[PDB]
């Protein structure tokens, strides 16, 4: 209580390393789906049936 | 923390913050009331709890537009002590705005930047917005750079100048308050990015499909130009670009520091549709000549060096592969001795849109700063009206009473003389 | 029982390191959180090799992470696996280089230099035996180039007998992100070749080539780039961490692959690269291996290995295999193209064969070479720079920072002496 | 306008069909997001009804 400012600018370090980290997952995700997407994804299958 | 502070100079600079912190405060956000319902840090300072200021200075003469902020929509947003009025106008006269009235409201000015100075951490640059067309924002606008200057050392000034246009213009004395500006912006301002109202005029009417713009409409699309220079800070991307990273990557020399701008999709919600905006399709409609927020042709010179801002869902590979579309088109010129032109930076957040902006919600944007040699055409053109004016020595009675000495127009001739001569002979090829 | 210290600087060490953590971390088996999960005993066996050893049986890389801007830090530590460093090894500065090597490697690099020594000795006299400096950076920028070659001169005179593997990704002609990267580039090498023991030459044009043509991956992105080069980072030092029939440390590669001290760049490619849709088609055998090993589409630099003649080759194979037709492989392609080999280096390729493969293979290569080829991306940035030069072009952002015309002309002088001897060999 | 057919319902008007309330029926045209509308279409002087 005496030295809430400690604690204040601790608690904003991790506040702000949460909120890195939680928009770095989010990214991760993303990026995983694009990354996901090769040959083996269905790509053109409909060509193929079609034709 | 990348942290900067803007700077609004004149008429144009509060009407373009206006529309740059409705844009500002809508991508983190922002109520207009200053209310949260740390990426803000670059413009907005944590007060307290639950409050947010812009770090901007709204400094102008006249206070009919100062007031205007002060009695909007955006009353709450801005601390009232940092918007800066005055008694009376410079009114298009540039020996009002540099040396009779504008040393009265410059220390006031500064005083602002000092504590907005020691609030910052670490203070990355000044965004300064100005007009060279009128009194207060070519004559406060050369002396406030001239105070930076000596006060702060070697900070960066991007500086977002509107000039004016061969043949659409508000004003009779521009050409005298454009050439003597032009001293002062050459020698202080690091970047010095050139706007052209008749361009944006154009942009707007044949993308926007506007036929009747408004100086809400150009200022709305500027502030998207000036979100995008500076998104790399805000939100993490694949390649950032820091605001130090502009200079080292388009300037080659220190008397060279004038660039165009272009921002690339510029197109309404009917014709969003019915168009697939791809990474190759906007890098083209970047370097698209009649795309360019500055009117003049860069067919005509040579592409010295160039900076593409992408923002949204842009991959760092068609990026590539549009940009080696753009080195193999002969339209485009470049000079030969730089092989490697690009600065490419990508971010991860689309651009906002505001509602009720013409702009229409487009995931993938460009935003395009480029060094030209055709840009020599833009001082000459404002060349030739001012050689008309001074040849029979009109308007100079409104400028010899207020202070200013004959002279001084010629001492801004040549210079401005010079830079012609400077631009010629660099893109020359040896 | 020999100990690989590990250096990543700027944005483009602290991404390519973040995969390459994730590699190794998971084929030792420790969790993101710390702790260890290997099914087998090996696993642990050789955790001194890139982990510290920490109280309560946590297991900390010898990572040390550094650039002059905080936002790409943040990036690593809030990432998978990005809490296992330890928070004191995140070394950074707040302004930044912005693309600038007179910045990075003079002006504000150098007060954070003193702060790098610091954690880098501590953890040197840490471990009992040092095997040597693992850095990776980037050429083309300005935070990894600058601070990154003082780092390399600096750690030089203080520790002269200890390997020195530099992963260095270099400008590309196709894909450029930075203007001034013939100057960050040409000033970077210049400072590399009397001081980096050996130099894994890398670049964009290559993995972006690789990615698609051979993974058949329609959208590639950085981290897939990075997964490609943290494969070869495990693999060079594959042998350290695993028993197997022939081993090879860092020195045996030093030593076989090194004919004369300043011809230490080498050309790098990984074998076992198939599409998913591809996989199936594929049998994995030595000579299917093999014939990506020597393919130059799979190699990972803009040098084509059929312009100049292989100097030396190596060989860093990974798994369960015979040890006649690995050696027997190696020797008929030797056989079928001498053209493409130098005839005064009987039996140029070196061989070497780990047993334990990476995860989810079961078979595994990775090549390192040492060709005269790899002159073409030395001409090709030098070409671009003295051009540049010649007017003098973006030189106040290097020339106001603290130095003059003249090392930009022995930096030219070191580069065209560099080429002047790969052209030698090459007759 | 075509012919309503026969037995019509006598639809009731469009405000409380729809269900507006006395403040939007008094102020649409005092919105600023209407106001942006109304400049826009200002703004563009034949196309607005293209
Ligand atoms: N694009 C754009 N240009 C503007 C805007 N407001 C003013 N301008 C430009 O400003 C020029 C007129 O000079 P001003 O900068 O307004 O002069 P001032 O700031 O009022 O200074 P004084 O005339 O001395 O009082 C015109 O030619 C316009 O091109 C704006 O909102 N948008
Ligand atoms: N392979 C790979 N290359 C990268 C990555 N990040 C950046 N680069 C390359 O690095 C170059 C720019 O380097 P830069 O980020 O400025 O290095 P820094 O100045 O040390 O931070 C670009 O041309 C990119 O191609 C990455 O994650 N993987
Ligand atoms: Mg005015
Ligand atoms: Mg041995």
């Amino acid at each position: 209580d005496f030295l809430t400012y400690q604690g204040a600018d601790r608690d904003q370090r991790a506040r702000q390393r949460q909120a890195v980290a939680v928009r770095t997952t989010a990214r991760s995700e993303v990026e995983a789906k694009l990354s996901g997407l090769d040959d083996a994804s269905g790509l053109d299958d409909g060509r193929l049936q079609v034709a | 923390m990348r942290e900067v502070i803007s700077i609004h100079i004149g008429q144009a600079g509060i009407q373009v913050g206006n529309a740059c912190w409705e844009l500002y405060c809508l991508e983190h956000g922002i109520q207009p009331d200053g209310q949260m319902p740390d990426a803000f840090n670059t413009f907005f300072s944590e007060t307290g709890a639950g409050k947010h200021v812009p770090r901007c200075i709204f400094l102008d003469l006249e206070p009919t537009v100062v007031d205007e902020v002060r009695t909007g929509t955006y009353r709450q947003l801005f601390h009232p002590e940092q918007l800066i009025s005055g008694k009376e106008d410079a009114a298009n006269n540039f020996a009002r705005g540099h040396y009779t009235i504008g040393k009265e409201i410059v220390d006031l000015a500064l005083d602002r930047i000092r504590k907005l100075a020691d609030n910052c951490t670490g203070l990355q640059g000044f965004l300064v917005f100005n007009a060279v067309g009128g009194g207060t924002g070519s004559g406060l606008g050369s002396l406030l750079l001239e105070r930076l200057s000596v006060d702060y050392g070697k900070k960066s000034k991007l500086g977002f100048t509107v000039y004016p246009s061969p043949q659409v213009s508000t004003a009779v004395v521009e050409p005298y308050n454009s050439v003597l500006s032009t001293h002062s912006l050459l020698e202080h301002t690091d970047v010095a990015v050139m706007l052209d109202n008749e361009a944006i005029y154009d942009i707007c009417r044949r993308s926007l499909d506007i036929e009747r713009p408004t100086y809400t409409n150009l200022n709305r699309l500027i502030a998207q130009v000036i979100s995008s220079l500076t998104a790399s800070l805000r939100f993490d991307g694949a390649l950032n670009v820091d605001i130090t990273e502009f200079q080292t990557n388009l300037v080659p020399y220190p008397r060279i520091h004038f660039m165009l701008s272009s921002y690339a999709p510029i197109i309404s919600a009917e014709k969003a549709y019915h168009e697939q905006l791809s990474v190759a399709e906007i890098t083209n409609a970047a370097f698209e000549p009649a795309s360019m927020m500055v009117k003049c042709d860069p067919r005509h010179g040579k592409y010295m060096a160039c900076c593409l801002m992408y923002r949204g869902d842009v991959v760092p590979k068609d990026v590539n592969a549009s940009v080696a579309t753009i080195k193999t088109k002969r339209t485009i010129q470049f000079v030969d001795w730089c092989p490697t032109g690009f600065k490419c930076g990508i971010n991860y957040q689309p651009p906002t849109v505001v509602p009720g902006g013409d702009l229409a919600k487009v995931q993938r944007a460009v935003c395009m700063i480029s060094n030209s040699t055709a840009i020599g055409e833009i001082f000459s053109r404002l060349d030739h009206k001012f050689d008309l004016m001074y040849a029979k020595r009109a308007f100079v009675h409104w400028y010899v009473g207020e202070g200013m000495e004959e002279g001084e127009f010629s001492e801004a001739r040549e210079d401005l003389a010079a830079l012609e001569k400077d631009f010629e002979e660099v893109g020359a090829e040896s | 029982m020999r100990e690989i210290v590990h250096i990543q600087g700027g944005q483009c060490g602290n991404q390519i390191g973040a995969k390459f953590w994730e590699v190794v971390s998971d084929e030792h088996g420790i969790d993101p959180t710390g702790t260890y999960h290997g099914d087998s005993d090996l696993q642990l066996e050789r955790i001194n090799v890139y982990f510290n050893e920490a109280t309560g049986g946590r297991y900390v890389p010898r990572a040390i992470l550094m650039d002059l801007e905080p936002g790409t830090m943040d990036s690593v530590r809030s990432g998978p696996y990005g809490q296992i460093f330890r928070p004191d090894n995140f070394v950074f500065g707040q302004t930044g280089a912005g693309n600038n090597w007179a910045k990075g490697h003079y002006t504000e690099g150098a007060e954070l230099i003193d702060s790098v020594l610091d954690v880098v000795r501590k953890e040197a006299e840490s471990c009992d035996c040092l095997q040597g400096f693992q850095v990776c950076h980037s050429l083309g920028g300005g935070t990894g180039s600058g601070m990154g070659t003082l780092l390399i001169s600096k750690i030089r005179e203080e520790y002269p007998d200890r390997m020195m593997l530099t992963f260095s990704v270099v400008p590309s002609p196709k894909v450029s992100d930075t203007v001034v990267e013939p100057y960050n580039a040409t000033l970077s090498v210049h400072q590399l070749v009397e001081n980096a023991d050996e130099c894994m030459v890398l670049d964009n044009e290559a993995l972006y080539d690789i990615c698609f043509r051979t993974l058949k991956l329609t959208t590639p992105t950085f981290g897939d780039l990075n997964h490609l080069i943290s494969a070869v980072m495990s693999g060079i030092t594959c042998c350290l961490r695993f028993p197997g029939q022939l081993n090879a440390d860092l020195r045996k590669l030093a030593v076989n692959l090194i004919p004369f001290p300043r011809l230490h760049f080498f050309m790098v490619g990984f074998t076992p690269l198939t599409s998913r849709g591809s996989q199936q088609y594929r049998a994995l055998t030595v000579p299917e291996l093999t014939q990506q090993m020597w393919d130059a589409k799979n190699m990972m630099c803009a040098a084509d290995p059929r312009h100049g003649r292989y100097l030396t080759a190596s060989a860093l194979f990974r798994g369960r295999m015979s040890t006649k037709e690995v050696d027997e492989q190696m020797l008929n392609v030797q056989n079928k193209n001498s053209s493409y080999f130098v005839e005064w280096i009987p039996n140029n390729v070196k061989s070497s064969v780990c047993d334990i493969p990476p995860k989810g293979l079961k078979m595994s290569a990775t090549f390192i070479g040492n060709s005269t080829a790899i002159q073409e991306m030395f001409k090709r940035v030098s070409e671009q720079f003295t051009a540049m030069f010649r007017r003098k072009a973006f030189l106040h952002w290097y020339t106001g920072e603290g130095m003059d015309e003249m090392e930009f002309t022995e930096a030219e002088s070191n580069m065209n002496d560099l080429v002047s001897e790969y052209q030698q060999y090459q007759d | 306008q075509p012919q309503q057919p026969d037995g019509a319902p006598a639809t009731v008007p469009l405000a409380q069909s729809l269900g507006l309330t006395q403040d939007e029926v008094a102020g649409a045209l005092s919105h600023p997001m209407v106001h942006e509308l109304a400049r826009s279409l200002y703004g563009k002087a034949s196309g607005a009804t293209s």
